[PDB]
């Protein structure tokens, strides 16, 4: 009557008292890069996708099309994993830094925070590093999204002081019971490719949304059939107070920086709350794929 | 490993015995509780347990409710788990003479502060509502202790009832004379962006249509008001950021069939309601639209 | 209501008034809720006096 | 009501001939929609040539074919076709049928076929009038162009001559998606096109007046001191025509955003119409592919 476990190993000399710190981490979710069967220890967790030059988004859409396992049974010379399905009831524990409540809608998003830290002592070996995607709620995900891309969009004006003292305003954040701080984007004054892909692409779009729309709705005024859309040329009358191949070309790349920007405005949620355990360290969530 | 392994037969459970009755049973024990039989094994219905003040569980003791816990800016009481019918307060949709009805059952404590916390923030509804489902049972104290049912069927222990998912006769709304063999069931969240209130219509739509793009394209052919009116807000007041005219979430699916009009008495206040019978409940996301 | 197609003045006329809460402007039924249409008729024109004596004078 | 069956048995009311029975054999755990979700449905009914007009509209296949079940084939025997509509979560193997190369950890959706007729010659069960239609199960950034390319020729064919169309649909049919090259058959501008144009337009312009006053000029403000090969691509389909930002507003930055997140999403959800398989493990010959979220 087993059921279907993914057997992970490690190949390194695990001590006791490294099983030890191990055997804490039960309900402990862990992304999987591939569905295997048996699995060294490089492929478990976000270590294998750290990159000092990258930047974090691209965690982000690279966390997406993983398959995120649980701790099922940890012992001796293997490790148990469980491939949630949809519909089944599992633990969870609070790995992330966020309490919990009953109810919330969780997501799963790369960990902000890496290296040292007072409450960073995770399983380590000489090279590996067990590292752990963080779980918060949704409209904390939404948030945090939104407060790293506006610090992204101030890189270049990073020099004047009303700008430094808003991504002083924009790194912090209060939630229930939370003076939780995020990492700036930009480290040494020059931002990661991540980020200026992702700001490059948002501001393509803005830029071609304001110059082809216009064109766009007053040519669709002589076909025009309902009157939402003559007012809505209208506005743009009052906010603004060519080769065809080109034309096409410009239509052509709005949709793929459109398509490049799906791994921000949107989040999928994975968890959500039946009940939580007392001091909160781990609650009882039904899965949601 | 053999071939008997793999040609062995698939395991049923009623079959075999429980865990406790064979290990009670190798050491030879026997013990006042009755263990033969488990109640809950076969129970595919996922459900949880939440607790409530006595404020709002009027229109709760039927079986069978939609439940949002609603949010609230505060610390101590700062998630709060409040019924339909009490968000029927709120929504615009809702006629005078219902209003004056269910309005006339929530003249307690917690039932106005909860109506006053959703007036008194910046934002809107759907980003302080997070749906939780159904519930099956109450237990009645002064803090009355619920059963909501997150995913699957809504029915009675021994599954010897079949609860009925209840909505109100205003907030129910069909866009097809002709009900397939399946209908899902969608709240409907949709904003007035008028000028003295932005006070939204609460709507629960019983669609046969399945493919979230082919839901939008007739949200819209159904609600174009509301997006003239949200137009309008936009170009009327600038330096202002309205956001989300629409919010649909799907709430599960029912048999098409089962779908009949009945009425709740509470306090000898009848309500005419829509009752789905055999509902199976399938949070969704918010998903939002324009 | 008086209307100079035909040069006839009508003087008791009752009409139901509220605002259209699309925009802030009135709008015109009868008792039955008929939304009163002689305001499209190009000749007509008419008095309105509300309970509290504001006085309307509509072309 | 009774339940909707999982076990979906078509019959068959033609006098098979032994290839149609062979053929039917090789299409065990395919795609096949059905919109009537009885238990003993017929052979009219399954596929799609009840809904292949003289039209051949693909936006109108397109939009109806969202709305039909999905099942899978099994236990092809004499007359009998075993189907089974698939539980939300679970997995099991599906079959290709086009020509399109998969990958792991990449999404499936659903797709009318393309250059449908006589010039790839399927011989796909055809008996009495009627014809065994098969939607593709194509991946994701194929599923994305194939519709990016719809409505880029719905909205270029306003106002404009006909040589001008005509000089346009040729440039946007191809794709080279993946080592193989398709054609789709007859992007034509219906009224559906018409309200899918509609709502995109009405989306960009409502984000247009959205933008802030820092996104619209953050590349131009990139652009004196940056020098990349993206840059440079993505600068030359702009016009032509140190300084202080205007006012740092962040309150209000995190509502722009927001809804603008919204708008970017109500734009994108014109061709990201549904993922219905993930696929997680392939044939090595591509034959197949065990994959999830079945249903």
């Amino acid at each position: 009557a087993m059921e279907a476990n993914i057997f992970c190993t490690f190949d390194h000399k695990l001590s006791i008292a490294d099983v030890g710190k191990l055997t804490k981490l039960v309900a402990a979710v862990v992304p999987i890069p591939q569905r295997l069967h048996l699995i060294k220890h490089y492929q478990l967790g976000l270590h294998q996708f750290v990159d000092h030059t990258r930047g974090y988004v691209r965690l982000r859409g690279l966390l997406r099309n993983m398959t995120l396992t649980l701790m099922r049974r940890v012992e001796g010379n293997q490790i148990l994993l469980h491939v949630p399905t949809h519909g089944l009831l599992y633990t969870v524990l609070n790995t992330g830094p966020v309490t919990w409540e009953k109810g919330d809608a969780l997501c799963v998003l790369p960990p902000l925070f890496h290296g040292p830290l007072a409450r960073e002592n995770l399983l380590t070996l000489g090279q590996w590093e067990l590292v752990l995607p963080w779980i918060v709620p949704m409209p904390l995900a939404l948030e945090i999204n939104q407060r790293l891309l506006i610090m992204g969009l101030f890189s270049l004006d990073r020099s004047y002081e009303e700008v430094k003292a808003a991504v002083q305003q924009l790194q912090t954040i209060t939630f229930r019971d939370a003076t939780f701080t995020i990492p700036d984007p930009v480290i040494d004054q020059h931002l990661l490719i991540d980020m200026k892909t992702a700001c490059l692409s948002m501001s393509m779009v803005a830029n071609l949304a304001s110059e082809l729309t216009m064109t766009y709705v007053r040519k669709l005024a002589l076909e025009d059939s309902s009157m939402l859309l003559v007012k809505c040329q209208e506005l743009l009358m009052r906010l603004d107070r060519v080769s065809p191949d080109d034309e096409i070309a410009r239509l052509s790349a709005l949709f793929v920086m459109l398509r490049q920007l799906d791994d921000l405005i949107r989040e999928q949620v994975v968890f959500t709350v039946c009940d939580v355990s007392p001091d909160n360290k781990s609650a009882t969530c039904i899965f949601k794929g | 490993m053999d071939a008997r392994a793999v040609a062995k037969r698939p395991r049923d459970p009623a079959d075999e015995d429980n865990e406790l009755v064979t290990a009670l049973k190798a050491k030879r024990e026997v013990n006042t509780i009755s263990v033969r039989y488990l109640y809950h094994a076969d129970h595919q219905a996922l459900t949880a347990r939440f607790f409530v003040p006595e404020g709002l569980v009027e229109f709760e003791a039927q079986p069978g409710a939609l439940l949002i816990r609603m949010e609230t800016g505060c610390d101590s009481p700062r998630h709060l788990y409040i019924s339909l019918y009490l968000l029927g307060i709120r929504a615009s949709n809702v006629s005078a003479s219902t209003r004056c009805l269910l309005e006339s059952v929530y003249t307690a404590s917690a039932a106005r502060a909860a109506l006053q916390w959703l007036d008194l923030g910046p934002h809107l509804l759907h980003r302080r509502l997070e749906t939780l489902g159904c519930v099956k049972t109450v237990s009645l104290g002064i803090t009355s202790l619920l059963t909501c049912v997150m995913r699957g069927y809504l029915y009675n222990t021994l599954k010897t009832e079949v609860f009925a998912l209840m909505i109100p006769k205003d907030m129910y709304l069909t866009w097809e004379e002709t009900r397939g063999r399946l209908q899902y069931v969608y709240l409907i969240i949709v904003y007035d962006y008028d000028g003295p209130e932005t006070r939204p219509g609460i709507y629960v739509l019983t669609s046969s249509i399945a493919h979230w793009q082919t839901l939008v394209d007739v949200a819209r052919g159904k609600f174009a008001r509301e997006r003239c009116s949200f137009v309008n807000r936009r170009i009327t007041r600038p330096r202002q950021i309205p956001l989300c005219t629409g919010v649909i979430q799907k709430l599960g699916w029912c048999l098409a069939d089962d779908i009949h009009t009945s009425f709740l008495v509470h306090k000898e206040l009848k309500l005419s309601v829509v009752r789905l019978d055999n509902f199976s409940v399938e949070l969704g996301d918010f998903r939002e639209f324009v | 209501v008086v209307r100079c197609v035909r040069a006839q003045v009508d003087l008791g006329v009752e009409v139901r008034a509220a605002r259209c809460p699309r925009t802030g402007l009135w709008i015109v039924r009868d008792r039955r809720g008929r939304l009163r249409r002689w305001l499209s008729q190009p000749e007509v024109c008419v008095l309105y006096v509300t309970p509290d004596l504001d006085f309307y004078w509509v072309l």
